[PDB]
């Protein structure tokens, strides 16, 4: 039964590339390039491979930036989404969302514009 | 009357004055009481 | 998605307005062609949808099922809403509705004559139903809450007669007009 | 994805949504105004780091502006911080300057906040009840310009601009905050602790006073005069329903005891006192007199005394309980009030034949219709079908110089109809 | 449609959203029309051991989602399958010789038949300009009843082999059918098929009213289906003594609620 | 006659379970969001195909924080240009 054509990893990421920059994938092929290094590149475990583990260092985390109701709001998720089941690698997820959560409270270091000259 | 019309109203006037058991008795033992 | 809002507000949930048995009929999640405050208003919307849907799910729990010969029909009042007041609590719910209906109809009639209609509109004009019907909901659930049984729960709707809404105070007195008359009817059974 | 992002495209850009939506605008002076701003600042300051604003449309702007006046939370541009409406500080428009912009939507954000406040309002008791209930009316009729003005953006065939849009709001702006400062005071300076009583005769009081300045604020008040005289009926309505039930009854039925007279229960009708103790008036204030009955609040007592007392003597079944005008019949003090406040302001088996006719379209002909089951199927299609079953005008700028002042007016169309009653 | 190829994308190819086929409302009505008088359509599929319409997987309606419109079309598939299952199920035509319902229960189905012709003549009677929306308002309260009516008969359209409900009992004939009507009236005494329970009660009473008659005013006992409460026993009907007034005509008197 | 009725319950339970997955995408959506992941819909869907595909997460992340260094490069420019 046709599972619909989720494009191999490499074909998503490509895309990814192109959504994240906002511009075609052929007009993101730099980015592509790096992307497809970094996907290469061996990268070291997650920091947490136990889903509540996981869970509990971002609440720990939610509530080291001062947001405890969204501490507790994220053992609620944690514990909704352990209950759900729909997810297979749920430590994985767990540490990607983790690695991705951004700080409010501290003033963003503004990227100098020289950043980009590497990009290229 | 009863249900017999369309148009007609008074067809169902017993039936909503009276309660279908009570309407029943009073439709049929009168009848039924005058030839017992 | 405005003729998916009604169907949402008619009883058919879609993959932007989720019915939850719990939450009942909200906005699955914010989507990215509306402005937050687009979104905020959604989100009324679909509580309005969500005291709709919690209405018709009542109205379906004790007027929806055909009334089981149980040969107590005394011991129909205690655990499921029963009664000929029941009957009658749910009757009159629908006739409430009916006026909704109609509103949604028009509101349908014109989202076919003019596809730029925006939801500012229909918020204005389905403004006087947001505020009708929490009022209602509010009213049906303690009568099912404190399981207001037989005329008791007429009692209770005096006092929610008592209300302070021009427009919930009509309706309940429609509501307790067919009750009445129901009641009537026993009491000249009596008589 | 494709021709989502063609229509979205076309559709008007996500500039609602956080995501940057750049559009074309003309590099003219004219038209470049926030550019040119840009570029002379850049210019002239070495020490001069640029923040990073984001360009948003004029027509989104005004958007986002009716929706904000519309009643609507969470703007993208206008956040609401502690109930006040605050601008994201890195919002530009190409045409104003970021202080001139900033100005604008701070006059706008302020407005909306105090919408804001006025929109969270709940309706725990009857006087609440009534002021939420004008309030919703108020701001229906807000909602209803604030509607024709987005058909109005919508049909996009004319120029609207934001200096159109707040000329045109002016005197809704002008109500708008007159309504504001009004229920500050009314409500909002009310403390939270008050009895529901003594917040109610609080709001009374307040409202008497404002409508004095009101009637002496004159013509250019006329719609102001006419929505605080729209609130004045309604906020009595549900204590003239009191009034007219303690005289028609002889009965006070206050729930929340708001009434400024409070029946003692524990006078019995037979004890000697029960003339005088058993309707105790909520005197421990003497606050706690309506100003606006005050003039008529004796005779009032007198009726509601003499009422209380033929319902509470034992009258034998005294035939002056006419089965003739019923109290329900009888026009209620609030609307005998209205009725007689208009009048001198001038102011404002068929089913069965038609369920018949349907089957004698729809039926063979040689199919008796059966009366109680045609009335159940027209009830449940054809009555289902044909369910198509889908004001005082107390404005003064009719006749604001003709018109009484809100006492006389009182005196002369409630006032001589309590008399009356009473007298009776 | 991005959403739902959003919901895919996230559903990772496992959920096979049927694919959305959208159809012109113009057509939509006619699909809808066929589905009131329980007829199947492009769009509604009838399951033979239901007697029901099924839905084609993937209607799309345009200015819908596939999901919701689904969702109603579903609601009006249910209303559909009752009126096709209350249709068959009263379609039980002639009272012959193997009918032993009795002749109440036959001028019962006869009422039924009438019920379902003026059901069928309202259907056609609908506009097919209406809207599908005003169409599902206008006929949801008259699905209701008919559905409650069908449960309250026994006739409910659910399918016997599919629906665990227990055995639809059989239409209760003679007493067993007075003792039925009356309890279904008082039961639905407030409902709109008071009027209609009435009228059937009525139609399924004369042919037993005529019984009624002959016994009361001849001794004739002209119950075909044993409904009647008195039984003659024509042995002891020809005697000339006591016996033939105790045994040649016997009222069943054990279950006299039940006769 | 029976098999008719069947397929319309097995496409009923494949709607559940349909209508179960959304409901958990919109709490993983609204977790996400607690978190401040910065990812929307398309962009959250496609992570988590990437993550349901076994991406490490400490390389998901450099990745995405490189790619968002050249976003915002070209977002930049892109802001710049109209």
């Amino acid at each position: 039964m046709a599972t619909p054509d989720q494009k191999s990893p490499n074909v998503l990421l490509q895309n990814l590339c192109c959504r994240i920059l906002g511009r075609s994938e052929a007009d993101v092929a730099q980015q592509f390039q790096y992307a497809v290094r970094v996907i290469g590149s061996n990268f070291a475990p997650t920091v947490e491979r136990d889903e509540f583990l996981v869970a509990e260092k971002i609440k720990k985390e939610l509530i080291r930036q001062r947001r405890e109701a969204d501490a507790a709001l994220f053992s609620e998720l944690h514990r909704k989404l352990h209950s759900q089941g729909v997810l297979k690698n749920k430590w994985s997820i767990l540490y990607l969302l983790l690695s991705l959560s951004e700080d409010p409270r501290r003033q963003p270091s503004k990227v100098s514009s020289y950043a980009t000259l590497f990009a290229q | 009357p009863q249900v017999q019309s369309a148009a007609d109203e008074t067809a169902v006037q017993l039936s909503e004055l009276l309660t279908l058991p009570v309407l029943m008795k009073r439709s049929i033992t009168a009848p039924l009481a005058a030839h017992i | 998605m405005i003729h998916e809002l009604l169907l949402a507000l008619s009883g058919y949930p879609g993959s932007i307005f989720t019915w939850n048995k719990r939450s009942g009929l909200q906005v699955s999640q914010d989507f990215p062609f509306l402005h937050p405050s687009e979104t905020s208003v959604l989100n009324r919307l679909c509580r309005l949808g969500t005291d709709y849907i919690r209405f018709t799910e009542f109205i379906e729990q004790y007027t929806g099922h055909v009334q089981q010969q149980d040969h107590h029909p005394s011991q129909q009042g205690q655990g499921g809403l029963h009664g000929i007041y029941l009957r009658a609590f749910c009757t009159g719910l629908d006739s409430v509705l009916q006026p909704y209906r109609q509103a949604l109809l028009d509101l349908e009639q014109e989202f076919l004559g003019d596809p730029h209609l925006s939801i500012s509109h229909v918020n204005y004009f389905l403004d006087q139903f947001q505020l009708l019907f929490p009022s209602v909901m509010v009213v049906v659930e303690q009568i099912k809450s404190q399981k207001i049984h037989g005329c008791q729960i007429l009692e209770t709707v005096y006092k929610h007669s008592c209300g302070g809404l021009p427009p919930v105070r009509s309706a309940l007195e429609k509501i307790l007009a067919v009750c009445h008359g129901v009641m009537y009817k026993q009491l000249s059974a009596w008589m | 994805p494709d021709d989502r992002s063609w229509l979205e495209h076309h559709v008007v850009h996500q500039y609602w949504t956080a995501r940057p939506s750049q559009f074309p605008h003309s590099l003219h002076l004219h038209s470049n105004l926030a550019a040119v701003w840009d570029q002379h600042l850049y210019s002239s300051d070495p020490l001069y780091v640029p923040d990073d604003r984001v360009l948003v449309t004029e027509t989104q702007v005004i958007r986002e502006t009716l929706w904000l006046l519309s009643g609507v939370k969470k703007l993208f541009i206008f956040q609401l911080i502690d109930g006040k409406v605050t601008v994201r500080n890195n919002i530009i428009v190409t045409h104003l300057t970021h202080s001139c912009l900033r100005s604008v939507l701070e006059q706008i954000a302020a407005y909306g906040q105090v919408v804001f406040r006025l929109q969270e309002t709940e309706a725990p008791f009857r006087t609440y009840q009534a002021f939420m209930w004008a309030l919703y009316k108020y701001f229906i009729s807000f909602k209803e310009e604030l509607a024709e003005i987005e058909k109005c953006i919508i049909n996009n065939d004319t120029t609207i601009t934001l200096a159109i849009v707040v000329d045109k709001l002016a005197p809704r702006l002008s109500q708008l905050k007159v309504l504001h400062k009004v229920f500050s005071t009314g409500v909002a300076e009310v403390p939270p602790d008050t009895r529901n009583v003594v917040r109610a005769s609080h709001l009374l009081n307040t409202l008497y006073k404002a409508i004095l300045e009101y009637d002496n604020v004159g013509e250019a008040s006329e719609q102001t005069v006419s929505l605080l005289f729209s609130l004045w009926v309604e906020t009595v309505r549900p204590y003239l329903q009191t009034v007219d039930e303690w005289i028609v009854h002889g009965h006070l039925w206050d729930g929340a005891r708001e009434f400024i007279i409070q029946r003692n229960k524990n006078v019995p009708v037979n004890h000697r006192d029960f003339w005088y103790a058993t309707y105790t008036l909520y005197s421990v204030r003497q606050h706690t007199m309506v100003s606006f009955l005050k003039p008529v609040l004796k005779q009032i007592i007198m009726a509601g005394k003499s009422m209380q007392l033929l319902k509470n003597l034992q009258c034998a079944e005294s035939t002056t309980c006419q089965a003739g005008a019923r109290d329900a019949e009888r026009k209620s003090l609030y609307t005998l009030f209205l009725e007689s406040v208009q009048s001198r302001l001038r102011t404002p088996k068929e089913n069965l034949m038609k369920m018949q006719s349907i089957a004698e379209s729809h039926l063979e002909l040689d199919d008796v219709h059966d009366p109680l089951l045609a009335i159940n199927f027209a009830r449940m299609y054809l009555e289902q079908s044909d369910f198509h079953e889908k004001d005082v005008c107390v404005d003064r700028s009719s006749e604001s110089v003709t018109c009484q002042t809100f006492e006389l007016t009182l005196r002369s169309c409630l006032y001589p109809h309590i008399d009356k009653q009473y007298l009776d | 449609r991005l959403h739902q190829g959003e919901l895919q994308l996230l559903a990772g190819g496992v959920l096979q959203a049927p694919q959305p086929v959208l159809v012109k409302e113009c057509e939509l009505v006619k699909d809808v029309l066929n589905v009131l008088i329980g007829v199947v359509s492009a769009t509604f599929s009838l399951c033979q051991p239901a007697q029901a319409f099924v839905v084609k997987r993937g209607v799309h309606v345009s200015g819908a989602s596939p999901e919701s419109i689904s969702s109603l079309l579903s609601e009006v598939a249910e209303y559909g399958t009752c009126y096709t299952r209350l249709s068959h199920f009263s379609l039980q035509p002639v009272l012959d010789s193997l009918y032993s319902k009795g002749l109440v229960f036959q001028a019962f189905t006869s009422g039924l038949r009438r019920y379902l012709q003026y059901y069928r003549a309202c259907v056609l009677s609908t506009p097919p300009t209406l809207s599908l929306l005003t169409i599902g308002f206008l006929f949801k309260k008259l699905g209701r009843q008919l559905r409650y009516l069908a449960e309250l008969c026994g006739v409910g359209a659910v399918l016997p082999g599919t629906c665990g409900g227990g055995p639809r009992a059989a239409f209760p004939t003679g007493v067993k059918l007075l003792s039925y009507l009356y309890q279904e009236a008082l039961h639905n005494c407030s409902n709109e098929h008071y009027p209609v329970l009435l009228s059937l009660l009525k139609t399924s009473c004369e042919p037993y009213t005529r019984f009624i008659h002959d016994w009361v005013y001849s001794g004739v006992f002209r119950d075909a289906y044993g409904e009647f409460m008195i039984q003659v026993n024509h042995e002891y009907l020809s005697f000339r003594d006591k016996l033939y007034w105790t045994h040649g005509y016997v009222l069943i008197s054990k279950e006299v609620e039940d006769c | 006659m029976a098999s008719s009725s069947g397929a319309g319950a097995a496409a009923a339970a494949a709607a559940a379970n349909l209508n179960a997955v959304r409901e958990t995408m919109d709490v993983l959506l609204e977790i996400s969001r607690i978190l401040n992941t910065g990812l929307d819909m398309e962009t959250l869907s496609i992570c988590v195909r990437l993550c349901e595909q076994g991406i490490n997460p400490e390389a998901l992340s450099s990745v995405i924080k490189e790619l968002r260094k050249a976003t915002e490069a070209l977002k930049a420019a892109e802001n710049m240009t109209s």
